[PDB]
């Protein structure tokens, strides 16, 4: 799903400590990762759009 | 946001680490380099090339020439002595 993504990103970030050319590079996939991780647990916290009409 | 460019620009590890310094001599000097050398000097044939193959060689430091070279100093000057006597 998402962790396929981040599956080829973390194996990346382990590689990306073999180029030293990163400065803000290895920030930028820590960012994608935490907005990624919002959205998962937004995604999870997820009310039912309506309210019961039967119930409620 | 998207991620940086440095890991694909790479210019400036080619003069980056000191072996392309090395790289760059060696890259002519193994190139230009023959199996074996052009030729040594030992002999020529000249008639005196023959007489550095027989003496002045490479692993020669047998004193042979030098006893040679001065008998015949001896030769001459004795020779001399009846050239005055």
């Amino acid at each position: 799903a998402k962790s396929a993504a981040n599956k080829l990103d973390w194996a990346k970030v382990i590689s990306s400590l073999r180029i030293t050319g990163s400065t803000a590079t290895q920030l930028s996939s820590f960012k994608k990762r935490n907005d990624e991780a919002r959205r998962q647990l937004l995604e999870l916290q997820s009310q039912p759009t309506e309210v019961d009409f039967s119930h409620y | 946001v998207s991620t940086l460019i440095p890991p694909k620009v790479v210019s400036s590890k080619n003069i980056g680490s000191a072996p392309n310094a090395k790289r760059i001599a060696n890259v002519v000097h193994f190139y230009k380099s023959l199996p074996q050398g052009p030729a040594p000097a030992i002999k020529a044939n000249t008639r005196l090339a023959r007489y550095k193959a027989k003496y002045f060689d490479g692993d020669n430091a047998s004193g042979k020439p030098l006893w040679h070279f001065a008998l015949g100093i001896i030769a001459f000057g004795y020779s001399m002595e009846y050239y005055f006597h």
